[PDB]
């Protein structure tokens, strides 16, 4: 009969049942959204947003709620850190319950369409057979897509009749949902300009709307109709899978590299902020202009916010996790409690050494303390015998500036080594490893997991697009080849391949 | 190990199976062999069993 | 064209020699011409080695593989395995090269213009593959010839000059083996020894008396067997147990020769008596034990008590005990504790390396030999960069032992594959389905279905 | 850069005089070094006794100092321990011990000169490779 | 031992701890490696360098060399983990 | 190394290194006993590296495979200090050889001994176990030649 991998092909030529299965899939996806939101809310810890934000807790789907308006909870807390006094219905809980209710309603609609499948809407008046006028259905759907895109751009994102979207500063320290005016011009095409989102969703939507008016009105040319097999729904499936993996690759790129639509405080920093020293340079210039203002190292480093110092830490890097190191980022190094300050390394004389930072590539990196110019001065040797650059020989002391360990000058070699090991990983922090029983191996942020999943899905959907394009373009030879193939495939039988009017 | 005994036979007991089991198998094989037509042939192999 | 095309024979050009199976004279020419090829290569290559031989370096450092054989047989080598003269090598080379002309002429004659089949013009030499008696007579004649060759080695070792004994008192030297061991319990004690560590089977020959006496035994065995086969016919148990065709005989020879290839490869790798380390260079075990010996001598010279020195893991850094208790060199040389070489036996007592000799009486020549054999280990690349795989390109060297062992292991495996091919084809062709399955009478369709 | 004379000038004597090696001299020195002593001294190390390499630091700190052509050439005929108190001609390749070391038999005074030139030329070619060992391969 | 404060004197500094230093370090000081270092390491545990000069059984020339290199030499508390590896520590090149 | 009932393996360094034995007389004969104490060194030396590359004289000074544990600023990897801190500890033992046969012609003697020592500690990670060995002894007494260089 119908093998296990063809079982969903019975609904290929039954439009009502096709709507039913689409409804069931939509119901399942909405139910997943609601259930994931509920589970995340059950396991979320909203107490500390600066050292235990959403992305440190493995919050995958909540940032997408917080990205475009839903920053509050019925429990009287906000992802931004403020305490909500009178939360509205559209909180995290309300969104979750709405998605569950929509899942139930879509399930009921799927049941109705599965039972009542033989509607005159799906039957061709000319022939009476079940059929779908796909070019016009596409125009209707493109009208709907354009209207929704324009509405989102003009009302939701601009906040004319909506919350706006998440906007943040350069360093993720002061971010909130707010309206964004549309950025018409070249600046709208900056991926890190949130305003360019609005300018897009308006303008693109308008064009989409206009495109809908074309596709409802204008019938396809016969040439493209026969070439693309527009009367075959599997053409639509192939092209849709094509566009879908295209979008998946684009979203994967904007996730990994970052953009205005992937704020760091919602998904964690990127690997490239760590690679280029994006936050280290900002902290350095902050303390430098503080020093130029007459402040000292203690005061200058005390003015650095804990959030900014937390970003300057390799454990927050998405390129440090593992494929099977599962769970929240707090399950690895731990839950960050406090910042111990900048460990200046004053050598025996007083020169400032600096521990070379771990690159993301290396699981384990040697602890070497390079000089200002960078000749190696001291390090933690592997072979102690005949050691030249041991911290014992050179002599080093760790003076802490800022943080809870401020103003403390350790000058023993052991305690210097212990904080050299910490300074190898960027800024040094205190961690709670007991609440979640953390095992001391780094995990990936939601940024990395999104990138992984959608990269793999994009490749697999490229395979699917190949398969279904092949099927729709080779429908006539699905069951096998006939005897006609033997005459045309002969070399030189016809001047033009395939065509038999030639010779 | 590494002593150089012939066929690893360090104890004389080991020889009893090593010599007898082939002899019982040889005796069973002889009943088969004696039943065969043991004259010569001019062929690549004997088709008579 | 008749007998030399696919139409009249059924064999393509790439199976061309398969058209020689029933053509006895032309096949004789093939064999004789190929033997001419063998002797030609021997003469040409040993002349090439003589021409490229420089008197400074030893044989093993110059990539010389054939002159070591003549040196072992006792030609042009003095005490200590020092090649003093290379004129006998030249004589052997020119003799082989000149004999190659005669053998090539004979092979080309019988291949091209000689009679196609010898079974009507020369019935004495003609044969049929299925005629067991004649084939056994040919086999027996060749066995007598092999016995004569073994006795030629015996005559060389006993009377004419003698062979090179690396175990000789003093240094190794060319000496007459006056008293070979003719005891069956020793010669056939080697043949029944195990092949594993410490035993070595026939690769474990540690003296030339056993070698020469067992070559006497091989000569006697081969001549007696040849006269046995000349005057006898295969018994009924054998006549039903073999395929009596030329391809079957070829497959038997192929499996035997493959086994010999493997055995010769391990002879060159492990033995240092028939392949003295002063001609073929150190064995791998020899080089490793030499490294341990060199650093033992160095650290003892620098104040260390090597017997009481503890390695990282608690085992001896220099000296430890083998699993059977013998005092042996330490480190990763512990696996190579079965090495016995003339430069290290001098320090060996009944219970292993004598600690008194190891401490007070290590001679400078032993340190020199250990350093040389350490620096000339069998390690090297295909492009001949001596040392470990992670070495740099300054030393151009691969030991002759590595070349010989790898080549003959390769050829032994290849000839096992050839045996499998030819034995299978012999069985299939004798049974008569080497061309395919008969569509008329397919055996499988007559068989009852399983399951 | 070419094999200029700045690379090819090496110290000759213990006082400080220099000598400019010719390209034939350095070629012959490289070949002779690789053929006669590369087996133990590949890369400026000592396989049999790695405590004492051919890097300029070890040669300079030898007694007598071996960081010059005359001192190296004298070592190739009168080898001694690192402190210059015991003769190791019976354990080291030397032209005076070539019967027991058959590689030193064919070397002439110019060959020894070229070998010493190669040894002193190497460290100028690399900052750490000559005598560095595995770490700088 | 994640801490060993006498590491600098193991061969990496200008001063050599005689009691638990490998022989190789004496290659740094000319004229002491093969002969003097053997007698230094033989009677290894010394209270101080003066007891080394008195106890080491050095010949007059060896004493002259040691007088040259006195400021480069010290004798701290012997460490068993390092004394066991004073002639061969596995550090070759 | 030995294995006990239940399948636990105890490695130990059976040694008499640095022994200071005292003869029970001024003359070795049948019934004379030589006994004293000795210092047993560590089973593993400083150059030994554990499966995670940690040793006494060399190796990592941390659990490199847990960088998140070393990331913590409060304690770090202080819990694993006992396993990371490799310590060469020399233990004590005693031996009591009793000579039952003696010969004046060759200077040879033989008899039995009982010795007590401690087992492997794994550079301080394990707790040592007491090992009681018993067995036979051979030896010889000669005159000092002046070349021994003790
Ligand atoms: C003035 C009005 C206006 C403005 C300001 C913008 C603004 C924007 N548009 Mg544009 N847009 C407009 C009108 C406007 N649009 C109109 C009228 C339309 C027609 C409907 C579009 C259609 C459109 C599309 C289809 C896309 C944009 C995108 C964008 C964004 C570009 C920056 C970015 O993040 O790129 C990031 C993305 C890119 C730079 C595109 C990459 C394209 C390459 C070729 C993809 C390669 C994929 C391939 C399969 C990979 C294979 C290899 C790999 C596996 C290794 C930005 C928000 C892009 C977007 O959504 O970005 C998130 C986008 O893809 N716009
Ligand atoms: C692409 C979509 C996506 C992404 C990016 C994420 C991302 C995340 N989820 Mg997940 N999640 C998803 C879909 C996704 N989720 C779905 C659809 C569900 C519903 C089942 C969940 C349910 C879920 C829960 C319940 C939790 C998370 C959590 C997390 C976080 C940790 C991820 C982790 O540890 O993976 C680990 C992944 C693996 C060990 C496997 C990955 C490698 C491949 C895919 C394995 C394939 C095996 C194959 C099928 C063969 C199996 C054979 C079989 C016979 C055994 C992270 C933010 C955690 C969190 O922090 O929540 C607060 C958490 O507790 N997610
Ligand atoms: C939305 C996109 C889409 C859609 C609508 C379809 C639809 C179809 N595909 Mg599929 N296909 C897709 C994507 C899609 N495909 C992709 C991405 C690939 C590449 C891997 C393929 C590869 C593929 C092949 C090779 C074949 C089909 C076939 C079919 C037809 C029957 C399938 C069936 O009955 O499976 C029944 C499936 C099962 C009973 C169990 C499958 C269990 C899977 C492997 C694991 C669990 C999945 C999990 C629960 C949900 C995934 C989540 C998602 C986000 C990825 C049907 C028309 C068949 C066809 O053309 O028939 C004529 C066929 O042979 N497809
Ligand atoms: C060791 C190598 C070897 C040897 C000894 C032989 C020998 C033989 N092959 Mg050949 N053969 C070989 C390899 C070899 N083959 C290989 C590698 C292939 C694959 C391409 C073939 C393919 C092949 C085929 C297809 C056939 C043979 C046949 C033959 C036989 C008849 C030759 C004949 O009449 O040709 C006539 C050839 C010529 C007239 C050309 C001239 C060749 C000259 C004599 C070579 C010069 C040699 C030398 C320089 C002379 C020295 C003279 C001396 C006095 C100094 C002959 C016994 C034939 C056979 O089985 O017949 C029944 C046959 O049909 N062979
Ligand atoms: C495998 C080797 C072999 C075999 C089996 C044969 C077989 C044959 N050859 Mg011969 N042949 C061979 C090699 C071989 N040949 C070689 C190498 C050559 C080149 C020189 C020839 C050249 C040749 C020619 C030109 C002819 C034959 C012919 C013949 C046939 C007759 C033989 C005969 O009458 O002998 C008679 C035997 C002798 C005259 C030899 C007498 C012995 C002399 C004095 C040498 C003594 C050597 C001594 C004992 C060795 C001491 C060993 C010591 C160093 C240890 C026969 C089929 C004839 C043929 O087929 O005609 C159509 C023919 O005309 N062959
Ligand atoms: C090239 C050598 C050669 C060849 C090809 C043949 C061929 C033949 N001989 Mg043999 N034979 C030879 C030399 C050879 N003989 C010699 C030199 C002698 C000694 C005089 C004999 C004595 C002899 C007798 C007495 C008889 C035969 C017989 C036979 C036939 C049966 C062979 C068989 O089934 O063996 C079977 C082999 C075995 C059951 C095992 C052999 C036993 C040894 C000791 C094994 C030892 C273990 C070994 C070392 C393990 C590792 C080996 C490693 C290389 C794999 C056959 C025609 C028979 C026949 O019909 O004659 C008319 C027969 O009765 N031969
Ligand atoms: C490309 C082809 C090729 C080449 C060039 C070589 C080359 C070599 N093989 Mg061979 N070999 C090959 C293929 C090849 N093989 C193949 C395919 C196999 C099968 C797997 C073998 C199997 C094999 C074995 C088993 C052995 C060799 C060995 C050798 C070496 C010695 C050759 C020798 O003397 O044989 C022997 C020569 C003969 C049988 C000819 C007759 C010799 C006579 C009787 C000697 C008379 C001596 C006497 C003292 C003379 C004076 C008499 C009087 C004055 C007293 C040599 C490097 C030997 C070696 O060193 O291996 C490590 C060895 O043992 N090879
Ligand atoms: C004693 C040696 C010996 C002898 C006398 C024969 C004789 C014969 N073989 Mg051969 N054969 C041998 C060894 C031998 N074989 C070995 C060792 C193998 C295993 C590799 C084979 C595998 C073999 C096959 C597969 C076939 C034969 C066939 C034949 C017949 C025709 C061959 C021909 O005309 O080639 C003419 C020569 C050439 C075309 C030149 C080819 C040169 C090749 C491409 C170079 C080597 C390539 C590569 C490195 C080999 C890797 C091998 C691998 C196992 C390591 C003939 C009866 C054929 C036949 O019809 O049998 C009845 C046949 O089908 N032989
Ligand atoms: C196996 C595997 C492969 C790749 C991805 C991954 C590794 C994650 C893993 C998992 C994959 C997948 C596809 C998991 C998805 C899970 C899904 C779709 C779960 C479904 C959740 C849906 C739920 C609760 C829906 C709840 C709905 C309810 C109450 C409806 C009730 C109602 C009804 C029915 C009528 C109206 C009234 C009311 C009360 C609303
Ligand atoms: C005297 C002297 C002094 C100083 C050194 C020097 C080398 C010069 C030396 C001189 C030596 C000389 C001149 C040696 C002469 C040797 C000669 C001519 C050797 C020739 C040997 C002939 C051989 C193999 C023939 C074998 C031929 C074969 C299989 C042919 C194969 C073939 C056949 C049979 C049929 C089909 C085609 C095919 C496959 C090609
Ligand atoms: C010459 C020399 C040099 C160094 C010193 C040393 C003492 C070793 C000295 C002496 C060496 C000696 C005496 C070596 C002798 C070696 C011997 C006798 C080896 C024996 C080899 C025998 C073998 C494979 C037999 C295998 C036979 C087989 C499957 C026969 C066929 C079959 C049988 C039996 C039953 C199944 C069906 C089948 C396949 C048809």
């Amino acid at each position: 009969g119908l093998p296990w991998y063809r079982v969903h092909t019975v609904v290929l030529n039954d439009p009502g049942r096709l709507i039913a299965v689409h409804l069931m899939h939509t119901a399942l996806v909405a139910g997943w959204a609601g259930s994931m939101a509920l589970y995340e809310l059950a396991v979320f810890d909203p107490s500390d947003p600066v050292l235990n934000p959403m992305w440190r807790q493995g919050m995958f789907v909540m940032p997408f709620m917080a990205r475009i308006g839903v920053t509050d909870s019925w429990g009287g807390w906000s992802v931004t850190g403020e305490s909500v006094a009178n939360p509205g219905f559209w909180s995290f809980e309300g969104v979750a319950l709405a998605h569950i209710g929509l899942s139930g309603l879509l399930f009921l609609a799927a049941v109705w369409h599965w039972v009542y499948w033989d509607l005159e809407l799906f039957r061709d008046p000319r022939t009476g057979n079940p059929a779908l006028d796909l070019p016009k259905i596409f125009g209707i759907h493109l009208l709907l897509s354009g209207v929704l895109c324009f509405g989102f751009g003009a009302f939701h994102v601009t906040g004319a009749w909506g919350p706006g979207i998440w906007v943040s500063d350069a360093y993720g320290i002061t971010g909130k949902v707010q309206p964004v005016a549309p950025a018409w011009g070249a600046e709208g095409f900056n991926p890190f300009n949130p305003s360019g989102v609005a300018s897009h969703h308006i303008a693109a939507g308008i064009l989409g709307f206009l495109a809908g008016i074309f596709h409802i009105a204008v019938r396809p040319p016969q040439r493209l109709y026969r070439a693309l097999r527009m009367g075959n729904i599997e053409t639509v499936l192939s092209s849709s899978i094509a566009a879908v993996f295209w979008s998946a690759f684009i979203t994967t790129g904007t996730m990994w590299y970052g953009s205005a639509t992937t704020p760091i405080e919602l998904f964690g920093p990127t690997r490239y902020q760590w690679d280029s020293g994006y936050f280290q340079q900002e902290i350095e210039r902050r303390v430098e202009n503080s020093l130029n203002e007459g402040l000292n190292l203690s005061e200058a480093w005390s003015r650095i916010p804990d959030k900014l110092a937390f970003y300057d830490y390799i454990g927050n890097n998405p390129a440090k996790g593992g494929l099977f190191r599962a769970g929240p980022m707090n399950k690895g190094d731990g839950i960050a409690e406090a910042w111990l300050g900048h460990p200046i390394f004053q050598d025996k004389e007083g020169k400032e050494l600096t521990v070379r930072r771990m690159p993301a590539f290396f699981e384990t990196f040697p602890v070497i303390l390079v000089d200002k110019d960078g000749i190696i001065r001291a390090d933690i040797p592997f072979r102690r015998a005949e050691s030249k650059y041991s911290i014992e020989q050179v002599g080093v002391t760790v003076s802490f500036y800022g943080g809870k360990l401020n103003g403390q000058v350790f000058k023993d070699a052991p305690t210097v080594k212990k904080y050299a090991r910490k300074a190898q990983l960027g800024e040094v922090l205190e961690f709670d490893r007991t609440t979640l029983e953390s095992d001391g191996v780094f995990r990936s942020s939601p940024r990395g997991w999104y990138t992984f999943g959608h990269a793999n899905f994009a490749l697999l959907f490229f395979l699917g697009h190949l398969w279904h394009g092949s099927r729709t373009l080779f429908r006539d030879v699905f069951s096998g080849i006939g005897a006609e193939v033997t005459e045309q495939v002969e070399f030189g039988a016809f001047q033009k391949l395939g065509d038999r009017s030639t010779k | 190990e590494g002593t150089g005994e012939a066929l690893g036979i360090d104890d004389t007991r080991l020889i009893v199976p090593v010599i007898l089991i082939p002899v019982i198998t040889f005796i069973l094989y002889a009943g088969f062999a004696s039943e065969q037509d043991n004259e010569d042939f001019f062929d690549t192999y004997d088709q008579r069993r | 064209v008749a007998g030399r095309d696919i139409e009249s024979t059924g064999f393509a050009w790439w199976s061309g020699n398969s058209r020689l199976i029933n053509v006895s004279g032309k096949l004789l020419g093939a064999h004789v011409a190929h033997a001419g090829l063998m002797v030609f290569w021997c003469g040409a290559m040993t002349l090439f080695e003589v021409a490229h031989y420089i008197p400074e370096k030893p044989l093993y450092e110059q990539g010389l593989i054939l002159l070591p054989h003549l040196a072992v047989l006792g030609w042009g080598v003095g005490p200590g395995g020092e090649i003093i003269d290379i004129y006998p090598y030249f004589v052997v080379g020119v003799l082989h090269l000149i004999s190659s002309a005669v053998l090539g002429f004979g092979g080309v004659y019988h291949s091209l213009i000689g009679p196609d089949t010898l079974e009507e013009s020369f019935p004495a030499f003609g044969y049929d593959w299925r005629d067991k008696n004649k084939i056994t007579t040919i086999l027996g004649i060749h066995l007598i010839v092999l016995g004569i060759g073994a006795f030629l080695l015996v005559i060389k070792a006993m009377y004419v000059g003698g062979i090179y004994d690396t175990w000789a008192p003093g240094g190794g030297d060319v000496r007459i083996i006056d008293s070979p061991t003719l005891n069956p319990g020793v010669i056939f004690g080697y043949v029944l020894k195990s092949p594993w560590g410490g035993d070595g089977w026939i690769v474990s020959v540690n003296n030339m008396e056993d070698l020469v006496g067992g070559h006497i035994w091989i000569g006697i065995i081969c001549i007696v067997g040849g006269f046995w086969h000349i005057f006898t016919k295969p018994f009924a148990w054998a006549r039903r147990a073999y395929v009596w065709s030329g391809e079957a005989y070829l497959s038997y020879s192929l499996v035997a020769v493959s086994l010999m290839g493997f055995i010769a490869s391990q002879y060159s790798w492990y033995n240092n008596t028939a392949y003295p380390s002063e001609f073929y260079g150190p064995t791998g075990p020899e080089a490793s034990q030499s490294q341990a010996f060199t650093f033992l001598v160095r650290d003892q010279r620098l104040g260390a008590n090597v017997s009481s020195a503890q390695g990282p893991t608690g085992l001896g850094k220099y000296l430890m005990r083998s699993p059977s208790g013998e005092i042996i060199l330490g480190g990763e040389t512990q696996r190579f504790w079965d090495l016995r070489a003339p430069w290290i036996e001098p320090l060996r007592g009944p219970n292993g390396l004598d600690l008194n000799k190891i401490k007070n009486d290590i001679q400078p020549w032993q340190e020199r030999r250990a350093a040389e054999y350490m620096t000339h280990a069998p390690l090297g690349s295909l492009n001949s960069v001596g040392g470990v795989a992670t070495e740099i390109n300054s030393v151009n060297y691969v030991s002759p032992r590595s070349w010989l062992t790898c080549a003959h292991f390769f050829l032994g495996f290849a000839f096992y594959i050839g045996h499998l091919w030819h034995a299978g084809r012999a069985r299939a062709a004798a049974a008569g389905f080497e061309k395919g399955i008969n569509r008329e009478n397919e055996p499988t369709l007559s068989l009852r279905p399983i399951d | 850069t070419d094999l200029d004379e700045n690379t090819r000038t090496v110290p000759l004597d213990s006082s400080g005089t220099t000598v400019i090696l010719t390209p034939e001299q350095v070629k012959r020195g490289k070949r002779l070094f690789n053929s006669s002593c590369g087996n133990c001294h590949v890369g400026g190390i000592t396989k049999t006794n790695p405590n004492l390499g051919l890097e300029p630091d070890a040669l300079s700190l030898a007694t007598p100092a071996r960081d010059n052509i005359d001192a190296l050439v004298d070592y190739m005929k009168n080898p001694t321990t690192y402190d210059g108190l015991e003769s190791i001609a019976e354990l080291h390749p030397s032209v005076k011990s070539a019967d027991i070391f058959p590689k030193m038999r064919s070397l002439s005074d110019e060959d020894l000169f070229a070998i010493g030139g190669h040894i002193l030329l190497q460290p100028k070619l690399s900052s750490e490779k000559w005598g560095g060992g595995k770490i700088y391969y | 031992n994640v801490e060993y404060p006498n590491v600098p004197y193991l061969g990496g500094s200008d001063i050599i701890d005689v009691n638990n230093a490998n022989v190789r370090v004496y290659t740094r000081l000319p004229g002491m490696y093969p002969a003097i270092a053997k007698k230094i390491i033989k009677r290894a545990p010394y209270k101080d360098i003066n007891e080394m000069l008195e106890k080491g059984d050095f010949t007059a020339a060896e004493k002259d060399i040691l007088d040259k290199y006195l400021p480069n030499l010290t004798a701290l508390e012997p460490a068993p983990e390092y004394v066991i590896d004073n002639i061969n520590n596995g550090l070759y090149r | 190394t030995v294995q006990l009932p239940g399948g636990e393996r105890v490695p130990f360094l059976f040694t008499i290194k640095e022994l200071e034995g005292k003869f029970s007389s001024s003359q070795v004969s049948a019934g004379t006993e030589l006994g004293g104490n000795f210092k047993t060194p560590s089973y593993r030396t400083g150059l030994f590296l554990d499966p995670k590359g940690r040793g006494g004289t060399t190796g990592y000074d941390m659990a490199v495979a847990l960088p998140g544990l070393e990331a913590d600023g409060g304690e770090g990897q202080d819990e694993l200090f006992a396993e990371t801190n490799k310590v060469f500890q020399v233990t004590d033992g005693s031996i009591e050889m009793a000579f039952n046969r003696v010969d004046g012609t060759n200077g040879e003697f033989s008899g039995v001994f009982v010795s007590e020592q401690l087992s492997d500690t794994d550079m301080g990670s394990k707790a040592p176990k007491k090992v009681l060995l018993k067995g036979i002894v051979f030896g010889k007494i000669e005159e000092q030649t002046g070349d021994e260089d003790y």
